[PDB]
């Protein structure tokens, strides 16, 4: 209530509460939080451009190929946290707003 | 090569209550029924004949 604008209000709450009658030893009471703000987009949009600016140059790679790896696969690791930010991105400001399932009909003459 | 990643599609999808039909008793009535008889038949002016 005190704020909405980081929570996902298409989500109605996002909130998953439980309370266990035992406290770790020494404490009183406590609380483990698990959480997922789209902020986290950030993460993976640091390793994948970290990792694309040394790939475009080959660095470090022959060590990987030594282990047989393939040269590919670079190319689709990356690929694939690239889609993986693109999914925060999209999901970061997302419409509550709604939309109907209504077509267009040539139903009226202009006026 | 160009990096930057391809295109991703997001999931969303548009919302009907899609005309749905139910039983109704009461929107088959908009009248009430007339009254019963509320006159005699059986009383007799006595003429004697």
């Amino acid at each position: 209530n005190k704020n909405s604008s980081y929570f996902v209000e298409w989500i109605p709450n996002n909130v998953k509460t439980a309370v266990c009658d035992i406290p770790p030893r020494g404490l009183k009471m406590s609380a483990t939080f698990i959480g997922n703000s789209t902020a986290i987009q950030e993460l993976f949009k640091r390793i994948s451009e970290q990792f694309t600016a040394m790939f475009r140059r080959k660095a470090f790679l022959h060590w990987y190929t030594g282990e047989g790896m393939d040269e590919m696969e670079f190319t689709e690791a990356e690929s694939n946290m690239n889609d993986l930010v693109s999914e925060y991105q999209q999901y970061q400001d997302a419409t509550a707003d709604e939309q109907g399932e209504f077509e267009e009909e040539g139903e009226e003459d202009e006026a | 090569h160009v990096p930057g990643g391809g295109s991703v599609q997001i999931v969303y999808k548009p919302v009907d209550l899609s005309k749905v039909t139910s039983k109704c008793g009461s929107l088959g009535n908009i009248h009430h029924k007339p009254g019963g008889g509320q006159v005699e038949v059986k009383s007799e002016k006595l003429d004697f004949k």
